[PDB]
């Protein structure tokens, strides 16, 4: 029997596509489907060599490759839409690589997934990764504070938020994940409660803490 | 003053209430042999007496009633 | 044809089933009268059931209550005991009404319990609620949020908006396929 | 021809039954006498309607109510008790004069319940009211918030129109149609 | 033939019989001796049937009354079970009176109840009514709000003109022809 | 087994009209013969297909139709008291389309209903709607805020109504609806505590003085 | 035999769509008709291939694709009233494209959608999308703010609404998500208690809450 | 086949072979009757299947609480006693409510218990909470934190956010394809 006919009845969910090291890869959008598939190939009733991929699997496999042949790279995500031509989201302002060494970056990443016939390099531009990423924070009616360092940006949002403002924002950071990566800018949502809970303080270069009405406490400047 | 002895002596009947349960359930039990004629008085009250401080009464009721009145502890 | 679990009853019976069918494998119920239930796998499909059952910590233990702790039996009933014993009813009625709302499939309510405050001079606190939800998919989530606030705020004394604490989510993909029986 | 319920009551049944029937799958009310009814489907349809029970929660418990933690035939009868057989009972009989309005199809009434306010010194707070309503549809469901605050305002001994919320919504597409025999 | 509901009461096989006719389709009622009654419905309508089961909450509770909460068999009667007991008939009288007036086919009443002025030197407050009737279609229901009010406002000892709250409204279309039987 | 003979014995309160797409619409009135019909065409006991119409939810359908091939339109309501041939209430005075263009929209209202024969478009005035909802709310003598802004109008009756002034606004809302519809002009029937119903003044030094109709309200004591 | 004999009675509520693929479509209208007619093809009484799609989340598929090869594009919504035809609803003040390269991308988005045939692009203002959406929460009489910043707006619901208010704001913003998405103006409907119930206080240029007879509350402004 | 265990519990037996399971040894789970279940393993796999015991510390104890030594069955009850058994109760109730989450397969949750305070004259203390959970991997958990935190903080009096300590993770690989005997 062949494989596609040997998973479920609805043959939407999966493909099936020819390897070429003699195997056959099948894929997966969910890691539920995922272990649907592997259960098939575990169970052992298939003759031939099979294997199940996934988008954020394949994804975290190959940076692993990515980190030690080729460390201090700028690089966003790998999208695999169509799982024969994926694109590879390479940063613009941030790279030293000519022309050549990147028709040798797609040959080499070519022979990591031989499912694939061709890897499309394309450069996106790192301002609006961030662009994006305040916009999108600003019409939540979030409130949100930007950190700007070298090499990727960071957006903290603290203090004692409500059921609807950890909803919204809990929504907005799993779709821009989900585009985008982890790789250049980070979310900090950290629910606690405000600082110096019930004191009364003198903010501003020369501080204190009243611990009480005839107790001072002299910290750090508050 | 006299609502507080209201409010004493309908306390003070449910404490009553076991009691007589004890020296009912005593004096019965020498009717079933062939003790009709003994007095139940001098059995009822070692029955009664070891029962209340074993099960620590008296710092049962000094708590409950002081309870009503203040923050107590 | 091995057996993993026997004696189930009905409710454990039909979410052992419900678990195992939807990570590819068939499982078998079999009836045995005063014994219980029982359930049976085939024989590829035992290595992987075993990692489930282990995983999922299956058979589900029944669900336990505050009312249950203070039975209404008991000849003396202290008020820490009927005051535990009216809270669960009422944690128990309002996740009763919340599943007749539109589109709530499940949900589970929680209040906060004050017992010290009427055995001795002190003033009560104030009153929390926290409450699970589980919605049918295809709904806007984010405004379903206020009619459950403003459903839970006076059923009780003297609530505010900062003591609820709503979280609640869309329910799961569905399974209605076969497993497949595996070929030997 | 697979059994998926048995031991159920009555009015268990006729609920998996609504509910199965509602997602085109068919099923069989089995009578068997003194032990119960019994919901039987076929084998096609036995992978979804395992996940529907376990989604729904079916079968339905029992619907509770506060005043069956305090019964009747107990010895002593605290006023505590007393007022919360009380209160459970106006809540109770006010759900069942809400369904005799002009268009409502069910209703459910939650009293605060504040039972240790009258019994010490401090004066006893205001009282709140909660309901919500499954309207026939077509009506204008926006307009009818103020006939049953206007109800429920003056059955009590001081609310404010503040104290009171409504949730009230339209009811469901109608299921008419037979779900059909699975073809193999 | 296949049945949905046995066992009933005369009054509820009488509501269950007039909300399935409503909707066009047909039920027979068949005695049963001492088991009660039972409805059977035909094989095309038993997927709506079930629909409305559900939905109008059939079969119907018996109504509840607040004197069945605290009975007059007891050996010792609070003043509070004792005031519940005489609001209870007098909320019982009015209602059975309201209905000969001339035009009303149905009516409801509620009086607020106070329990926790006597026991403690708290004074009593106002007492507050609430009413509900169905009026004969044809009639002007806008002016008979006086008549019911000026009748409920001397039956007590102190309300007001606006503590009593009247919702009334007139009744639904007649039901006069037969449902058919369904041809195949 | 005719369509008219398998309704109930009455005939004269449902109306079967023939179709263009060859099918059979039974118009009925309201949502409870709605059910009674839809019955008849569930169980099955008819030879060909047929359709259940209305006038409540033909309006409703039509206008999901009409509010995405014709955004900003302004109009009022579809009267079906002849149902072969309607009468669309186009407002006049908030629209300027031609009448060549106002011939391809009657054409393709009428391509949109199989059952019609051709639409007539009527042009309403828009000082009458306004007008007989304020004169028609001074006669049951209720106290009202009217709140004028562009391209609508809204009614608010705020404050510790009694109960025969809940019952004339409700009988009257009901009753305005039917005929005008709310795309243009809005009730907001709301009971809250306050024996001013709906208005506030401000005292000092000359008097009182009408305040300006907004949200908070101040509580009553009295 | 055919797939629209083994749907329910009502041959109404279903729409069956030929392929170019050789599949077929069921298009349905709702997440109820979506499972009722996933249950046929799942148990499997139909030889061929079929499909069930939807209105959104076939809105939510090829936005998938379309934050891939398209991303920074200002759109709408994809309108399915009438399915071998779809709407796209494309803003004009935020596009930096020719006559070339919109054919070009109805010919990639006919290739997404193989039911289709054509697919129609109109361009709207943003004036008019953020217009009826102040219009039509002044007519409810809500209290709202609104917020405006490049490439999007946003309304702030605030206070302590009632239950009547509640519903009004409910009726509304469902019926504006059904036209025109949440891409471009975005509502915040969050309620909180009152302070200022039973105090007295002073409002205006110095304002103040008397929270007591001797405790004065003065606000951030 | 050599003997390892014997006398075990249905659910002592189906942890001992998901642990043999892991390490590339087999087991049998041969019934005994009315003793118990029984596990052997090859001779081979005898050596590596007693240090993996000795190790792993199996068979499994029952799994303790807190109310199984203050039981409800005594005539008298003290206050230290009801407190912990309400405690305890609840403590089990969060625990259940937390399982029906997006995402997680197992939780557990410790409530900070209270002794000395009722008779102490020292006001009691403020609560602490400590939550594990293990979640579904792929789930991006360190926003998950945030939800347990709001769920957690106001289902009591007065926590606070620095009270509450959530240490969550990702469950382990899994194991689906079969040890394989050994080839003797």
């Amino acid at each position: 029997a062949e494989l596609d006919s040997l998973l479920g009845q609805e043959k939407e969910r999966f493909q099936v596509l020819p390897g070429r090291d003699k195997m056959l890869y099948v894929a997966a959008q969910n890691e539920r489907d995922t272990l649907w598939a592997r259960q098939v190939l575990a169970r052992g009733d298939y003759d031939k060599n099979a294997r199940v991929i996934n988008e954020n699997e394949e994804n975290k496999r190959i940076s692993i490759w990515l980190d030690t042949y080729y460390p201090q790279l700028a690089y966003y995500r790998i999208h695999f839409d169509e799982p024969r031509k994926p694109v590879f989201w390479l940063s613009r302002q941030r790279n030293t690589m000519s022309k050549k060494e990147l028709e040798v970056l797609s040959q080499k990443l070519r022979a990591l997934m031989p499912y694939a016939d061709s890897v499309n390099i394309t450069l996106m531009d790192d301002v609006t990764a961030a662009g994006q990423a305040e916009a999108g924070l600003k019409q939540q009616a979030l409130p949100y504070s930007r950190r700007n360092h070298k090499g990727g940006v960071t957006f903290v949002i603290q203090g004692a938020l409500d059921d609807v403002e950890i909803l919204r924002a809990r929504q907005f950071v799993d779709s821009y994940y989900r585009t985008w990566g982890g790789r250049y800018v980070q979310f900090a949502i950290e629910l606690k409660d405000d600082w110096l809970k019930g004191r009364s303080f003198q903010y501003g270069a020369e501080g204190y803490i009243k611990m009480s009405p005839g107790h001072w406490y002299f910290p750090s400047p508050l | 003053a006299l609502s507080e002895i209201k409010s004493a002596f309908k306390i003070g009947f449910y404490l009553y209430l076991p009691f007589v349960v004890v020296d009912l359930v005593v004096s019965s039990v020498l009717l079933a042999l062939g003790m009709m004629m003994m007095s139940p008085v001098t059995i009822s009250t070692p029955i009664k007496l070891v029962l209340f401080v074993a099960l620590d009464g008296w710092t049962l009721l000094s708590k409950g009633l002081i309870l009503q009145y203040m923050d107590i502890a | 044809d091995k057996d993993l679990l026997k004696g189930l009853d009905q409710e454990q019976a039909n979410e052992v089933i419900a678990v195992l069918q939807m990570h590819n494998i068939e499982a078998n119920k079999i009836d045995s009268g005063k014994l219980g239930y029982s359930i049976t796998v085939a024989e590829p499909d035992f290595t992987a059931a075993v990692y489930w059952i282990k995983t999922y910590q299956l058979p589900p233990r029944p669900r336990v209550e505050i009312a249950q702790m203070f039975p209404a039996d008991s000849l003396v009933s202290s008020p820490r005991a009927e005051k535990a014993r009216l809270y669960s009813a009422i944690e128990q009625r309002l996740e009763q009404s919340l599943q007749t709302m539109e589109g709530v499939l499940s949900a589970r309510v929680h209040i906060s319990y004050d017992i010290d405050a009427g055995e001795n001079g002190r003033p009560p606190k104030p009153v929390h609620l926290s409450a699970l939800a589980v919605y049918e998919r295809g709904s806007p989530l984010a405004h379903q949020i206020s009619d459950i606030k403003r459903f839970l705020k006076n059923s009780f004394a003297d609530v505010d908006y900062d003591n609820i604490s709503v979280v609640l989510s869309e329910r799961s993909d569905a399974q209605l396929q076969a497993p497949g029986t595996p070929v030997k």
